[PDB]
């Protein structure tokens, strides 16, 4: 009874999401070295740390979706594996949505977004396990509703961690009926 | 520093 409204692991990477500041913030990846391709948008700037990077989906029409749920994948590296980033380095990020009822394009504006939580990894990666290419992938879910616009964003808030975002799904449940 | 191994640019 799933109606999935946006998969980026499936797509290939070719949702065309928004970065900015576009350059030197989330970037669009891929690896290759395992059965199936693996696409990630993932940041990593850890020593800086004044960090605002933001990353926002295509825009998703909501059609019968009241209640959304929204499926996370991703990876965050020990910021113990980098030296003298105990002040600069973080491990979580922040997940935002905006609902709307036309396409902004290219305009990325923050200040229409409302946010949902901060996301945490149950796991980080340690050096070792990095090095091994054993990365512990962690799974987070929330949900928000009911929507009401034509259409909603996600958006992405990376604070100065090590992240890899590997699967946004976005699925709702389809009205229940009695047989 | 990389988020995650192997990882190529798209
Ligand atoms: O394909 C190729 C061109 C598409 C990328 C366009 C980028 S996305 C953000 C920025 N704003 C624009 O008006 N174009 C670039």
């Amino acid at each position: 009874g799933e109606v999935v409204l946006l998969d980026f692991a499936a797509a290939g990477g070719e949702l065309g999401w928004l970065t900015h500041p576009y350059g030197k913030g989330w970037d669009l990846m891929q690896n290759i070295m395992n059965d199936m391709p693996i696409y990630m948008y993932s940041v990593c700037n850890v020593m800086s740390g004044d960090q605002d990077n933001w990353l926002r989906t295509n825009w998703v029409y909501r059609g019968e979706a009241e209640r959304i749920f929204i499926e996370l994948k991703f990876t965050v590296r020990d910021c113990n594996s980098f030296p003298g980033g105990a002040s600069s380095c973080k491990e979580t990020f922040n997940l935002y949505y905006a609902e709307s009822d036309l396409d902004y394009g290219t305009n990325f504006q923050k200040r229409l977004f409302t946010k949902i939580d901060t996301i945490a990894p149950d796991e980080i990666t340690v050096s070792s396990d990095f090095e091994a290419r054993h990365v512990k992938l962690n799974v987070e879910e929330r949900s928000v509703g009911p929507l009401t616009r034509k259409g909603f964003y996600l958006a992405f808030q990376d604070i100065g961690a090590c992240v890899a975002l590997l699967s946004v799904r976005v699925y709702y449940k389809k009205a229940h009926h009695h047989h | 520093y990389s988020a995650y191994p192997d990882s190529v640019p798209m």
